[PDB]
């Protein structure tokens, strides 16, 4: 468990390792934008 | 000229954008390594294996003598929490460089400065960032010696009495035994590197590599490459990328076996037993039952006329019965107290088996690297109730995958990079097809 | 002539009950206060000519020979086997579950 | 005699090989005689039934079942945990008609070997050497035909 | 439960893609 | 179920030692060869039609001219391998013929079986191997795997024939 | 068919009374079994010791009987070999050495109970799977 | 009683009229067993014919 | 000083019997009033010898050499028992327990492959009387048991076997049985050998002998399968004496 | 058996040493466009 004052924040850290991920994904979005150019 | 679906081949030529490029990815990767790690602490329950868990970064965290004490335990978390948020504050760090460097930085880093600017082709400036590059891995396995010898040591899975953290004070620096290992055939009962087995051979090995490094990076600053090396290469960043990709395939490749065969610097107490480690165990276990029940083990002859608990490796060690016959290089510090001279001892195996080894030997056969991919552990015939994948086995597939892929692109981009330096990788020119200038072959 | 000695044991008491001087150990499980301990004595002390023989095993306290007395009737002695009695197979016949 | 071989799985046409050519009496041999209807019983006189091979399995278990479908009787494969064999369960077999008529069996290979056979149904007696039988069951016209037929269509 | 925050962080993606391609951007 | 159905063929027919489905197997490996292999070829012996580094955009459907070398095609085969392919509609037929002619054997393969007509044994072998009890082959080996697919899913694979196996007749090796 | 109370229904101690579990107690014992046990424990056998399984019948021969609440909750404090003759905590799990497992440092009394129902519910259900092994599977 | 001509050997002979008289396999024609008879055993010369 | 596992491993050392210095040539005296055990005797062949079959029955077969194929593998070791002193003076040992078998197969000429289970289990071996020491010219004489190499529950190739398996050729339904009879029914064969040990090294210090080996026992029948053949042993041992 | 090994770690190291002394003799060189 995270130590007890940062408890507040569990289901943040449950997210957090899944973002690199949304990168990959925000690179498609964005050469969606442009029109695969 | 390349296609979105290529689009970073783009940067080949824009220093500027391209140092934001990697500058960012660096970003993601601390990133991931902080987050994953409050991720598993989050998680952590410490009265269970971490090996129960599904805790791949915590481990690497113990293994370096941080937040366990004595046969493992955990004992303190506050530094598995440093460890994570200092390196997911860091990430934040990289990232505001990252993309500064690649949406509003300098596209191309020649004109800002001659010294962080370059060109693929210049011999001269490609080996000096080689060799600074070098500067800093060599540091960077100091730093492991520094926590080793005088930060509080590095847990130690053969310490007596259990295992327990240990400042290592007399690193082994023989050249014979360090460069020994990177002799030693790769095949069974020998290992090659795989096979260091204690930690005074670890740090030694780290600070001849600290040396040789920043020793090689010192040359290649002042250096320029020899007449034999300049005509043996190709010059493009295309090539350097595809190098580099084959270097990393062969360690990811390294990595996997390192995982799946050594206890010392993947502590079992916390990685879980490796494959060879759970099947020894398993006769072991049976062993002690059918003894306790009065069978004579040494004497037992089973089915096939071998030993049914015991019989000779084909070099004469006596050895583990049964088709852990193939695992007798199998060696682990709950095991070896029982091994003498000729191998297995039969007189200590009557008299000197203890609580903690019947116990280690019931929890590795339990816990042997056998899962399937939904996390049931067990042979795959085994019906649904355990909750559990090793870690070996993860950490082992997951870097087998990629050590394959970085191979595929070693090849893809090593051909190209030859291709396009020769001048043919969009295709044959029409009018000067070289077929069409040589002989028929017949 | 030729006979398959296993399979001609189970036409004998052997069948029926546990045979003091061929059955796997683990066949003492199947009554109380026997296993694994005056199971352990068992083995080790066959073969027994009479059933009554066991009661005989050195060291057994009354607790222990009030136990066999009372699973008397479950026991039988038949010659030993070699096929069943070699290789350990008394402690460990390659069953499991 | 002609209605018993028919009840005899050596006949049914699903019993082949595609390989294994030649005659049906290749295979079996050349019937000579019904053995007559073999009947067994346990040591309680209760009649217990072979249960017979399916067209499927090349190889099948020796199960012996009562009336009622109770498994009561078996050749066993590992016999150290074995309840139901033969030599414990005390079975017999007893012949009616052919050429064992009134004959009874009790020694307990013999009366396996019995039922070994009734798995395949009634039981006869062969000849193996005249076209050196192999023992290995073969199709007859009926398969034979039907597989040129379907294939060729 | 999780699912706010990693709709507030999933949306932070678009969302800077959404302003750039209506402020006209160097996208 | 499908998964379940290649297992029943292996424990009851002995589908892998039949030579129809060997020819089937030879057809469909052969086909996604040939496929990976003339897709290879064409894409490594274009003609460099235009100035991208995306050699895609090089291609008119209307264009006449072939868009990769044969020849050069020809050349390489033949020096890597010993002999390649020189006329392209053989090329393309042949890769027609391949997967068909295999998917067209195993068919008759499975109309053998529909029969019970295996190819399950070799007679030669079970003679020995009844009679010499140290001989072993890896075809004798998977017959016992065989038997025991048979009788480990039998009863619950066809329930309509209530077959019980009482534990004791359960063919099993040593400890497992 | 479903979790009756008749189901749910267990002995308490070897003088015939009797306990009825909640389903919530069973869910919850199932869920701790698998958490504490299960690794040597699925499906009624003992992985480290075949001869001996979780079946009711077993249970009842062991000396302290263990086909009961009171002789199951005792063998996960104090366990005993199948005659009760040793007292082996230090090879296998239990309270008195919860030092050594440390899986059991945080069972409470009510989780000993419901796992005990868990081991005496289940053969209800499963019938010879539970103990039984592959042959069963 | 046995010898190689009862047993139609035609070339064996040939071969030990000129010395070569043992096999890889350890026996030899004259009834000696274990012998190594180097490369020039039967198997061999008939090996280098074959190359 | 000794080796370790360390030094040991890989070596074939392992598989070798502990020498006596060739200067152990004294005696190690026996008082009928004490008791005394090995504590460990190691035997270490060298040499495998097989008797041929001479067709006829008017010229005998003879003991003709083998090759080893299954490495090092042989020795016996770890062996302790009862050394005890007779009314007679006579002193036997009795085996007690150890690893006291070794599979074995040896390859003789044309390629037959010869296996047996090299063993001395439940062995007891007697001096002559009037020993009282242990010297360079005793002589321990005695018998041992041989059981079957394959134990009951071994499957042959075809599922068939003894606790276990297949009781019939399965893949021949309705072959005649008769003529399988021998591969069908497995047996259990236990015979008897014979062994000498000739004591040639002696340190009467220390309680440890040396010396060399002959024993003679049948080879596998494969459960009755085919008829053995009788293989005659040679080799070292080491044996360390204690008082009990 | 010696023997065959000596013969065998001669073989190889030969072969081995064509295989890296090959390459490093110019091998980019040896196409049929730029050699450089
Ligand atoms: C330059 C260009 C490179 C070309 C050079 C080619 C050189 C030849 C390569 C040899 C290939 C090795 C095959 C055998 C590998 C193997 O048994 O590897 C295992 C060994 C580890 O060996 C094990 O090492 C163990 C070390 O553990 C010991 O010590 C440990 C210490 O804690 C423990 O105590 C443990 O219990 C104890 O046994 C023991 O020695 C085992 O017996 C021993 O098997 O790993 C290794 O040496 C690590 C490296 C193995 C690499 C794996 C190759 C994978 C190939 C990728 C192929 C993909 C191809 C794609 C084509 C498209
Ligand atoms: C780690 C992954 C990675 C990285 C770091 C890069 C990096 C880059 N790409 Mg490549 N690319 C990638 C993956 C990646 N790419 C993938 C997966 C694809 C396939 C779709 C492509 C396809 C692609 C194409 C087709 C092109 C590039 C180009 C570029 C460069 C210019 C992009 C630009 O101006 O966008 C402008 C985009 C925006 C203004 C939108 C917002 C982007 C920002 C950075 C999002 C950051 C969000 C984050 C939460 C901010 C945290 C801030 C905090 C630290 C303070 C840049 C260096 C271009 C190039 O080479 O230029 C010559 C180009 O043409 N990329
Ligand atoms: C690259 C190394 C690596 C390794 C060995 C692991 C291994 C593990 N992770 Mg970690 N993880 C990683 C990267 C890695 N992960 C990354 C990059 C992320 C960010 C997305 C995470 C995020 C993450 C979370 C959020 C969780 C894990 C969990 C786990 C465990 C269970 C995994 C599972 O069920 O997968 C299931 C298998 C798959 C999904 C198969 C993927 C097959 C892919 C698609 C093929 C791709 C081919 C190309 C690359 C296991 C110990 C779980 C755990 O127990 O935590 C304690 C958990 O909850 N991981
Ligand atoms: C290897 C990565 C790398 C490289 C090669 C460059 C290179 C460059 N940057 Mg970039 N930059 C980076 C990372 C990188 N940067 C990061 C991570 C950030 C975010 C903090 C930035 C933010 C940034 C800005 C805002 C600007 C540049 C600029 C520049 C240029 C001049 C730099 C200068 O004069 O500093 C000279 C040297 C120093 C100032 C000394 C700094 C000493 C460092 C900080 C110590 C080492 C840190 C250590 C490794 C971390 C320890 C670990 C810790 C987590 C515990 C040059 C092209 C400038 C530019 O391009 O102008 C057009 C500019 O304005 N950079
Ligand atoms: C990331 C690390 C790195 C990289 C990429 C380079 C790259 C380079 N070095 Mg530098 N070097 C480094 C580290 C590195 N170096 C370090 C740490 C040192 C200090 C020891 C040196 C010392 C050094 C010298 C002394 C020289 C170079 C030279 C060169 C150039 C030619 C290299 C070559 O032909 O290799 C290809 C390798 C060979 C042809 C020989 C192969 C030998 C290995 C050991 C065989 C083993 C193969 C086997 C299958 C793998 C298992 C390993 C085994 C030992 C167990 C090239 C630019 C040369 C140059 O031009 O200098 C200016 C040169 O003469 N380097
Ligand atoms: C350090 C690693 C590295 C680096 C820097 C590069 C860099 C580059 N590569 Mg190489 N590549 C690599 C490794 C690397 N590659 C590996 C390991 C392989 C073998 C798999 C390749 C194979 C490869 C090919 C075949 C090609 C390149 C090309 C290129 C160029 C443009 C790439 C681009 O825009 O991608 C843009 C990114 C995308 C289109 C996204 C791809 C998405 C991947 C395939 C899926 C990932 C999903 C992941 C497994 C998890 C999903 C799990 C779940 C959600 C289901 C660029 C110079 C191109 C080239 O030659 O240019 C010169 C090209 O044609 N690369
Ligand atoms: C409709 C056709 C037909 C049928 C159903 C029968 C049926 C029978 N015949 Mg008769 N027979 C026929 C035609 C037929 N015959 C013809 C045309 C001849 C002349 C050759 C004979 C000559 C003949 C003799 C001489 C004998 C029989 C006998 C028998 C019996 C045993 C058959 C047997 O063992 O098959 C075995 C069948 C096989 C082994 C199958 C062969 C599979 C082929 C070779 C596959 C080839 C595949 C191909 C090469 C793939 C390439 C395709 C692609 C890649 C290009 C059976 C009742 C026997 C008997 O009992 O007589 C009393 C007997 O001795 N038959
Ligand atoms: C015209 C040219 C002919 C020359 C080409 C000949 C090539 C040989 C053909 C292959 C024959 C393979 C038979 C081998 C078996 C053999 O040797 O045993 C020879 C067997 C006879 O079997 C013998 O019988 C004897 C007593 O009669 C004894 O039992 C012997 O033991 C037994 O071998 O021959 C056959 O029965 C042949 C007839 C088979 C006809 C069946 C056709 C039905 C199948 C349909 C096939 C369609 C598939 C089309 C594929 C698409
Ligand atoms: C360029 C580009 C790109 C890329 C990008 C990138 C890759 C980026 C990166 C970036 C990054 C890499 C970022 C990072 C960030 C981070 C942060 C921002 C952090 C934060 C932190 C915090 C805030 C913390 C908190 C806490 C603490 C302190 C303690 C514990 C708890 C918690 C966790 C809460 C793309 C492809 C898209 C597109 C195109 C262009
Ligand atoms: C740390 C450590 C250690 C140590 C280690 C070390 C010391 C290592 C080293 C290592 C090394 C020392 C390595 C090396 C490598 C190398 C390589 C990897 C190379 C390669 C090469 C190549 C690749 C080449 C190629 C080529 C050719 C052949 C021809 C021409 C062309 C070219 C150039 C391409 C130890 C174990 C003790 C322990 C633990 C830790
Ligand atoms: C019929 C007849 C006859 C005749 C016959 C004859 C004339 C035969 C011939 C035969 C022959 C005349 C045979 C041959 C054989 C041969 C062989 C068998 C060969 C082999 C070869 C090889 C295999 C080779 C290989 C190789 C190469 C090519 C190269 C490299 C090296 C090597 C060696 C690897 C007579 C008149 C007597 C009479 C009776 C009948
Ligand atoms: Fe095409």
């Amino acid at each position: 468990k995270l130590p007890e004052a940062y408890a507040i924040f569990d289901p943040l850290v449950d997210v957090l390792p899944v973002i690199p991920v949304l990168f990959l994904a925000l690179a498609f979005v964005w050469q969606a934008a442009v029109g695969f150019r | 000229g390349f296609a979105w679906w290529a689009g970073n081949a783009r940067l080949i030529n824009l220093s500027g954008k391209l140092l934001g490029a990697h500058v960012a990815h660096a970003g993601l990767i601390v990133f991931w390594a902080g987050a994953m790690t409050l991720f598993e602490l989050a998680h952590f329950i410490p009265e269970k294996p971490m090996y129960e868990q599904g805790l791949i970064l915590i481990p690497h965290i113990a293994t370096l003598g941080w937040g366990v004490g004595p046969g493992g335990e955990v004992v303190d978390t506050f530094p598995f929490f440093v460890v994570g948020v200092v390196h997911l504050i860091s990430s934040a760090v990289l990232g505001f460089g990252g993309v500064y460097h690649a949406i509003r930085g300098p596209e191309t880093l020649e004109e800002y400065s001659s010294f962080f600017g370059y060109d693929w082709k210049d011999k001269n400036k490609m080996t000096t960032i080689l060799g600074f590059h070098l500067i800093v891995l060599g540091i960077g396995a100091l730093l492991l010696v520094a926590k080793a010898m005088f930060f509080g040591g590095l847990y130690d899975t053969w310490a007596p009495g259990g295992g327990d953290v240990r400042v290592i004070t007399n690193p082994t620096l023989d050249p014979r035994v360090i460069f020994g290992y990177l002799l030693k055939s790769p095949f069974g009962g020998e290992g090659w590197i795989v096979s260091v087995n204690n930690l005074e051979d670890v740090v030694g090995g780290h600070i001849w590599i600290g040396l040789i490094c920043i020793a090689g990076g010192i040359w290649h600053i002042l250096t320029t490459p020899f007449g034999w090396a300049r005509r043996a290469f190709i010059w493009s960043g295309e090539a350097y990328l595809s190098y580099s990709l084959g270097a990393l395939s062969m360690m990811g490749f390294i990595a996997t076996c390192f995982v799946w065969f050594n206890n010392t610097v993947y502590p079992s107490e916390f990685y879980g037993p490796t494959g060879p480690e759970a099947s020894q165990a398993q006769a072991m276990t049976f062993l002690i039952r059918d003894q306790k029940l009065g069978a004579n083990v040494g004497s037992a002859q089973g089915p096939t006329g071998l030993g049914k608990y015991l019989m000779r490796s084909p070099t004469g060690e006596i050895i583990f019965g049964g088709e852990t016959m193939r695992f007798w290089d199998f060696r682990g510090p709950w095991l070896e107290p029982l091994r003498g001279p000729n191998g297995l001892d039969l007189n200590k195996i009557k008299n000197d088996i203890q609580p903690w080894q019947e116990r280690r030997a019931a929890e590795y056969m339990t816990h042997a690297p056998l899962g399937s991919l939904n996390s049931v552990g067990g042979v795959a015939t085994e019906i649904n109730s355990v909750n559990f994948v090793s870690p070996r086995s993860w950490l082992a597939t997951s870097h087998f995958v990629l050590a394959f892929f970085f191979l595929v692109g070693h090849l893809w981009h090593a051909g190209r990079a030859r291709a396009a330096a020769a001048g043919f990788e969009k295709g044959i020119d029409r009018e000067s097809e070289p077929v069409l200038s040589m002989p028929s072959l017949d | 002539e030729l006979v398959n000695v296993v399979d001609e044991k189970l036409g004998t008491a052997y069948g029926e009950k546990i045979d003091l001087n061929n059955t796997n150990i683990a066949a003492f499980i199947q009554y109380r206060g026997l296993y694994p301990t005056l199971a352990k004595l068992i083995v080790k002390n066959a073969p027994y000519e009479s059933v009554e023989d066991v009661l005989n095993i050195p060291g057994l306290t009354e607790r222990q020979k009030q136990i066999l007395r009372e699973n008397l009737e479950h026991f039988t002695v038949t010659e030993v086997e070699t096929a069943l009695v070699e290789g350990g197979d008394r402690y460990n016949n390659g069953l499991y579950k | 005699e002609k209605l018993a071989f028919y009840d005899y799985i050596g006949n049914n046409p699903a019993k082949g090989g595609l390989f294994r050519t030649g005659p049906m009496n290749k295979g079996d041999g050349i019937a000579q005689a019904w053995k007559g209807h073999a009947v067994f019983r346990n040591k309680e006189g209760e009649e217990l039934f072979v249960r017979r091979m399916p067209a499927f399995f090349e190889s099948f278990p020796v199960i012996l079942t009562d009336k009622n479908g109770v498994v009561k009787a078996d050749i066993p494969f590992r016999r150290a945990e074995s309840k139901y064999s033969f030599e414990q369960q005390g079975v017999t077999v007893s012949f009616y008609g052919g050429e064992l008529n009134g004959q009874t069996f009790t020694d307990p290979p013999t009366v396996k070997s019995y039922a070994r056979k009734a798995i395949f149904g009634e039981i006869f007696e062969f000849d193996t050497e005249t076209l050196n039988s192999d023992g290995i069951f073969r199709t007859s016209p009926r398969g034979w035909f039907t597989f040129a037929h379907a294939v060729f269509a | 439960a999780q699912l706010t925050m990693i709709a507030m962080i999933g949306i932070a993606g678009p969302m800077i893609i959404f302003l750039l391609a209506v402020r006209r951007g160097n996208l | 179920a499908i998964f379940r159905f290649l297992l029943f063929f292996q424990g009851f027919h002995n589908w892998t030692l039949n030579p129809f489905h060997m020819m089937g197997v030879a057809g469909v490996l052969g086909g996604a060869l040939l496929c990976a292999i003339h897709g290879a070829t064409v894409e490594n012996t274009l003609f460099q039609d235009g100035e991208g580094a995306s050699t895609f955009r090089a291609f008119n459907p209307t264009q006449a001219e072939e868009t990769y070398s044969m020849v050069t095609a020809n050349r390489f085969w033949s020096q890597i391998f010993g002999i390649a392919f020189s006329n392209k509609r053989w090329l393309h037929f042949f890769m027609l013929f391949v997967p068909v002619t295999g998917l067209w054997m195993s068919a008759i393969g499975v109309v053998g079986l529909a029969l019970n007509l295996r190819s399950y044994d070799f007679i030669s072998q079970e003679i020995r191997a009844a009679e010499d009890p140290e001989f072993e082959t890896f075809y004798t080996k998977n017959l016992l795997l065989n038997e025991g697919i048979r009788a480990w899913m039998a009863p619950q694979d066809q329930p309509h024939e209530n077959f019980v196996f009482p534990e004791e007749v359960l063919p099993r090796g040593n400890a497992l | 068919a479903e979790l009756t109370p008749e189901v749910l229904t267990v002995p308490l101690n070897s003088e015939g009374k009797t306990i009825t579990l909640t389903e919530k107690q069973y869910l919850e014992g199932k869920r701790l079994f698998q958490y504490a046990c299960a690794s040597c424990h699925v499906g009624g056998i003992t992985k480290t010791n075949p001869s001996l399984d979780l079946r009711t019948e077993t249970l009842a021969l062991a000396t302290p009987p263990r086909d009961n609440i009171e002789g199951l909750v005792d063998y996960m404090k104090n366990p005993t070999t199948y005659d009760g003759e040793q007292e082996i905590a230090e090879v296998h799990p239990s309270l008195r050495s919860a030092d050594i497992f440390p899986k059991m440092r945080n069972l409470t009394e009510k989780d000993l109970v419901a796992i005990a129902g868990h081991i005496l519910v289940e053969p209800k259900i499963l019938g010879d799977k539970w103990g039984g092994g592959k042959v069963y599977y | 009683l046995n010898p190689m001509w009862r047993q139609g050997m035609f070339v064996l002979p040939f071969m030990a009229r000129l010395g070569v008289t043992g096999s890889w396999s350890g026996w030899s024609i004259t009834g000696e067993t274990g012998i190594d008879p180097g490369f020039w055993s039967f198997e061999g010369v008939a090996l280098a014919h074959i190359v | 000083q000794t080796l370790t596992y360390d030094d040991i491993v890989g070596t074939g050392l392992a598989n070798k019997c502990p020498t006596l210095d060739d200067t152990a040539r004294g005696a190690y005296p026996i008082d009928s009033s004490q008791t005394y055990r090995i504590a460990r005797l190691c035997l270490q062949p060298t040499t495998f010898l097989v008797k041929e079959e001479p067709k006829n029955k008017r010229q005998e077969a003879e003991f003709v050499p083998t090759k080893l194929v299954t490495r090092e593998t042989t020795s016996l070791d770890q062996i302790q028992g009862e050394l005890k002193v007779n009314s007679d003076g006579s002193l036997t040992f009795v085996e007690e327990d150890g690893i006291d078998f070794q599979p074995v197969t040896v390859q003789m000429a044309g390629g037959e492959r010869i296996p047996l289970l090299f063993t001395v289990k439940n062995l007891v071996a007697s001096t002559q009387p009037n020993v009282t020491s242990i010297t360079t010219s005793t002589d321990f004489k005695g018998e041992f048991n041989v059981p079957s190499y394959r134990t009951a529950n071994f499957l042959d190739p075809k599922g068939r076997g003894l606790a276990s398996g297949y009781d019939s050729a399965i893949a021949l339904p309705q072959a005649k049985e008769e003529e399988l009879a021998r591969a069908n029914v497995k047996r259990f064969s236990l015979t008897k050998g014979q062994i000498s040990l000739n004591v040639a090294k002696v340190d009467g210090r220390t309680g440890e002998i040396a010396g060399t080996f002959e024993s003679e026992q049948l080879s596998d029948d494969d459960m009755g399968a085919h008829e053995p053949h009788e293989v005659k042993i040679q080799g070292v041992f080491y044996a360390s004496i204690e008082p009990a | 058996m010696e023997t065959l090994k000596i013969t065998v770690y001669i073989v190889v190291t030969f072969f081995v040493l064509l295989f890296v002394f090959g390459f490093l003799s110019g091998d980019p060189a040896r196409n049929p466009k730029r050699k450089d």
